[PDB]
């Protein structure tokens, strides 16, 4: 049988580690997404 | 200053192609092998030098504007193909030139025809060089 | 000795016939001479010189 | 807190600062690096007993016509 | 865990499915070891 | 019952043969008398391997392992993988298939892992220059294999994937009764984890050799290196002699062991090619079991391939009694009038097979 | 923005500049430049 | 033990410290023991060869144009019978002895100069070192081209052959120790061992553990397998020349450009 909605994920250490790896590849350029005083 | 030296031999004050299809015929025209070793001419945006870094060994450009060359190498900084690149100021004609298997490039159209017979005269030349040209020339 | 037929005769076999009218596939390369034999033989390169243009 | 840890455990194995200080193999360095990641991830301090699913999921990972019977001792 | 692979598969054969779709309305209207020299480097 | 055969000889062939004709076999006494009696590793691999390909088929091994039933099913194909232990290399493997992927269902998109040459089997460019070209030559189109990565012995950790997109009905009639002119020949050189001096070291032995003649000659360079060059240092070359007026090919290759002088073996390879066209008429030994069979599988039609006395062996007895002994079909041999050579003429008619597990 | 190509020009090290005579020289505007003693001795 | 210097050669015990004898030789680039340690044979800076006979306390005999150039390397066979030397006029000469005299036999043209001349053990293979970064080795009986090692940025200046023959070590003025399998060719692994040039590494006998000296005075103690260093060892103030290891291997001996000269033995 089908399913209406999309599950839940579950954070298993694959998805840690690529989560991971890009938090450490944005902070080796620097590159924050953060907001600036005008 | 070695900034005022720099300023002296040149003031630091041309169009290119933008189509990758005829670029793409042009190394493939090369055929140039690892082994082998170019010969890089007015580089420019470095987009062609890129790729000659891609299918060569080693890679030495000569540009014309000073500030057309260094953000060439802006751009292969940090790059598995930085070692490779090499970067020169001032024309080709006027210094000896590093021993090239193949003449890759994009030669000004003014020295274009003057380009060619360098290589003809210069001894080793390359066995085979693929460079643009004006069509009635 | 008509080897059309002595392929056929399952009797004889195959080391006894290929001798009357003169081992394994899974080996794909097939049987050669020895090197130093093979290279003296060829020092010239006559008679093949049919086969190539 | 955890960022003094770690901040003294990357400078036990000389993870940060000066290389060319005057007056450790990369390899070990490289070891530490793979021992530092595990040991401040509680997540995967130590959390709870329960808080990961990890071992349910790969379990399940985990989990034609004729085929060879071999009968062989 | 079986839902996930469903909403996995389901997405993969519809993928495949359109793929072949634009292949088929684009037919009606050299080197196979190329990739082999980039592989080469490294 | 079942076409009953004696010892280990022609296993794979007969596996194949048994699968093409779809009659089942039987083969006992693999290997009675030695102190590890029965089946290979290898050999019991390669029947994992039929089965991946294949649909419905039952394989019975012995309790003592000396005896195979094989009742062979559809051949039906699809994209899996293979893992082929150390004793052979992906070429053990990779052969046979190549016999059942123009017949099959679906394509074969075959991934082979393990050790990518040795000195007794089939290497990646005798397969990919030296027996594809043959297969094109019967009807298939479409057919590659491409290399993801080398793996040289003992180690390996090589990739190779074999991928054949032409579904045939049966391979074309053959038609060859001169000898194909050689026009050029070419090669490859290749090494993994070392320098590229030893590349074009084997290149000047071959060299040495091949000058004297007449056609062109050029030998590609395949330095491997990187992740990508396996887990063992090794080289090898093949020199293939191409004869582009028909696209016939004759080809030689070996790898080269530890104490073995680069230039040597480039001499030596290209020692052995030059003696595969002497010993060839339409075709050499070592693609001609390919061709044979394929002859056999074809439509009610007699086709026709030139061979040389060279070629007529003990091994190309054996074949064609495997042959008999399974499709009943005989090879039938007759003089060449010329007075020049003293080669055959191979008739042989087909059995009218045909591709009935495709769709239409 | 000169002045800033201009200490880019400085911080690589594969860097040339040719002179009016065709001398090979650095960006500081030195000339750019093994020994079988040297090495053993 | 033998310490070979400009103007002076002499030979320690190690149980007095103390000279035996005393040679005069020239400017000697490399020294080496014949069998049974009767004889001392040396090569000059000028390329004249000398031979001491230990025993006599003096000079058997001088071959003034034995070699044109330096002698910058010198090693012999197992037996002795048999004499490599490496050069820079960039031909080996092989020499045998005959009675004690010295005759060449035949001389290999190179391209370059041989910095360094290594013979294994079995004397199945002899290495060769040049100043174009690119060692040659050559089976010994056969003299023919075998294998080539690469990729070194500055000459090779020491090369040692293990005792089981499979394993070359080489190292360079590129400041990094290199270990390449004499089966195949391959770089097994490349260690930045000192800062400064490795100028004489050595195998310890009946173990695939080699000891490294450098200019930085550092000896260390580096194990192939492991592929790291197991102690660092510091004595000389000086750049440390040479290393010499003993047959069994308990004591090595290194010498400096302090002026001297320590045995580190082990415990």
């Amino acid at each position: 049988f089908d399913r209406t909605a999309k599950p839940v994920p579950v954070i298993t250490s694959e998805v840690t580690e690529s989560l991971e790896d890009m938090i450490r590849r944005r902070i080796q350029d620097s590159n924050f997404d953060d907001l600036q005083r005008r | 200053s070695a900034e005022k030296h720099l300023s002296s031999v040149f003031k630091f004050n041309q169009h290119i192609l933008k189509n990758p299809l005829v670029a793409q015929g042009i190394v493939d025209k090369a055929q140039i092998r690892p082994s082998d070793v170019v010969l890089e001419v007015g580089p420019g945006t470095g987009n062609l030098t890129v790729r000659i870094l891609e299918q060569a060994k080693n890679v030495v450009a000569v540009e014309m504007d000073p500030r057309m060359a260094a953000e060439l190498t802006k751009r292969v900084r940090g790059t598995p193909v930085e070692k490779k690149l090499e970067i020169m100021l001032g024309d080709f004609m006027k210094t000896e030139l590093p021993y090239f298997d193949i003449c890759i490039s994009n030669t000004p159209y003014q020295i274009s025809s003057p380009l060619v017979f360098k290589l003809i005269n210069q001894p080793r030349p390359p066995r085979v060089s693929i460079l643009m040209f004006q069509r009635e020339f | 000795w008509n080897i059309g037929k002595l392929i056929y005769m399952d009797n004889i076999s195959p080391e006894e016939c290929i001798r009357r009218w003169r081992v394994d596939l899974e080996k794909f390369v097939p049987y050669f001479d020895t090197f130093e034999k093979l290279a003296k033989k060829w020092k010239s390169v006559d008679a093949i010189k049919e086969r190539f243009l | 807190s955890q960022l003094k840890n770690l901040k003294a455990a990357l400078k036990a194995r000389g993870l940060t600062g000066q290389t060319n200080v005057k007056s450790y193999d990369r390899e070990e360095k490289k070891k530490a690096i793979a021992e530092i990641r595990e040991e401040f991830n509680p997540f995967e301090a130590v959390g709870k007993p329960g808080i990961s699913k990890q071992i349910g999921e790969e379990q399940r990972k985990r989990a034609k016509r004729g085929g060879v019977i071999d009968k062989r001792f | 865990f079986e839902a996930r692979q469903r909403i996995e598969e389901k997405n993969k054969e519809s993928s495949d499915y359109h793929a072949k779709m634009a292949h088929i309305v684009n037919t009606i209207n050299k080197n196979k070891y190329e990739r082999e020299r980039k592989l080469r480097g490294g | 019952k079942y076409t009953t055969f004696q010892g280990s000889q022609n296993f794979r062939l007969r596996i194949v043969l048994a699968t093409l004709s779809g009659k089942p076999i039987k083969i006992e006494k693999i290997r009675s008398g030695d102190l590890n009696p029965g089946l290979k590793d290898y050999e019991v691999s390669f029947l994992r391997l039929i089965e991946s390909v294949t649909n419905g088929s039952v394989i019975e091994i012995s309790y003592t392992g000396t005896t195979v039933i094989y009742r062979p099913g559809i051949i039906v194909g699809g994209a899996s993988t293979h893992i082929c232990p150390s004793s052979k290399p992906v070429g053990y493997f990779v052969e046979p298939m190549l016999y059942l992927a123009p017949f099959s269902k679906k394509k074969f998109s075959i991934l082979f892992k393990g050790i990518t040459a040795s000195h007794n089997d089939a290497g990646i460019e005798a397969i990919k220059w030296g027996l594809m070209p043959v297969m094109e030559k019967f009807g298939v189109r479409e057919c590659a294999l491409h290399t993801l990565k080398r793996g040289s012995p003992p180690l390996g950790g090589g990739e190779v994937h074999l991928v054949v997109d032409s579904l045939i009905a049966q391979p074309i009639t053959m038609h060859e009764i001169d000898r194909p002119i050689i026009s050029s020949i070419t090669g490859v050189a290749y090494s993994t984890r070392v320098s590229p001096s030893l590349v074009n070291r084997m290149i000047d032995g071959a060299k040495k050799v091949l000058k004297n003649l007449q056609c062109e000659v050029n030998i590609t360079a395949d330095v491997w290196r990187g992740e990508n060059s396996g887990k063992s240092p090794g080289w090898g070359i093949t020199l293939v002699a191409q004869s582009k007026q028909k696209g016939w090919s004759y080809f030689a290759e070996d790898i080269g062991d530890a104490g073995s002088i680069p230039e040597e073996l480039g001499e030596k390879v290209a020692c052995q090619l030059l003696e595969e066209i002497s010993k060839s008429a339409a075709v050499g030994r070592n693609q001609l079991p390919l061709a044979i069979v394929y002859m056999v599988i074809g439509k009610e039609d007699i086709g026709r391939l030139r061979i040389n006395k060279e070629q007529i062996d003990e091994r190309f007895i054996i074949l064609l009694r495997d042959i008999k002994k399974i499709f009943n079909t005989e090879v039938f041999l007759k003089p060449v009038d010329e007075a020049d050579n003293e080669d055959m003429i191979a008739t042989i008619k087909g059995i009218g097979f045909t591709n009935t597990s495709k769709k239409i | 923005k000169r002045n800033d190509v201009v200490d880019t020009l400085s911080k690589a090290k594969n860097i040339t500049v040719i002179n009016q005579k065709g001398e090979k020289k650095d960006v500081s505007g030195k000339t750019k430049k093994p020994d079988s003693t040297n090495i053993k001795l | 033990l033998a310490t070979a210097s400009n103007g002076s050669l002499k030979i320690w015990n190690i149980k007095t410290h103390k000279c035996i004898r005393t040679f005069e030789c020239g400017y000697a680039l490399t020294c080496k023991f014949l069998p049974g340690g009767l004889l001392v044979i040396l090569g000059t800076r000028n390329g004249e060869l000398q031979l001491f006979d230990l025993a006599s306390s003096s000079l058997l005999d001088t071959i003034e144009d034995a070699h044109d150039a330096a002698i910058w390397s010198l090693d012999l066979t197992s037996d002795g019978k048999r004499l490599v030397t490496g050069s820079a006029d960039k031909t080996v000469k092989f020499w045998d002895f005959k009675v004690l005299k010295l005759h060449h036999d035949t001389t290999l043209e190179l391209t370059d100069d041989i910095l360094c001349v290594r013979v294994s053990p079995d004397d199945r293979y002899l290495a060769i070192s040049l100043l174009d970064n690119t060692v040659k080795v050559f089976f010994l009986d056969s003299m023919k081209f075998y294998l080539s090692l690469y990729g070194h940025k500055l000459p090779v200046l020491s090369i040692d052959i293990s005792f089981d023959s499979k394993m070359i070590i080489t190292s360079s003025a590129d400041k990094n120790i290199k270990i390449w399998g004499l089966d195949f060719g391959d770089c097994h692994k490349s260690l930045f061992a000192h800062q400064d040039s490795i100028m004489n590494v050595k195998f310890l006998p009946q173990s695939h553990n080699f000891f490294s000296c450098s200019k930085d005075a550092v000896v260390k103690y580096w194990d192939g397998e492991k592929f790291e260093c197991i102690q660092k060892l510091y004595a000389h103030q000086s750049e440390v020349w040479a290393l010499a290891v003993a047959t069994d291997g308990g004591f090595v001996v290194s010498s400096s450009h302090d002026h001297s000269i320590r045995i580190w033995e082990e415990t």
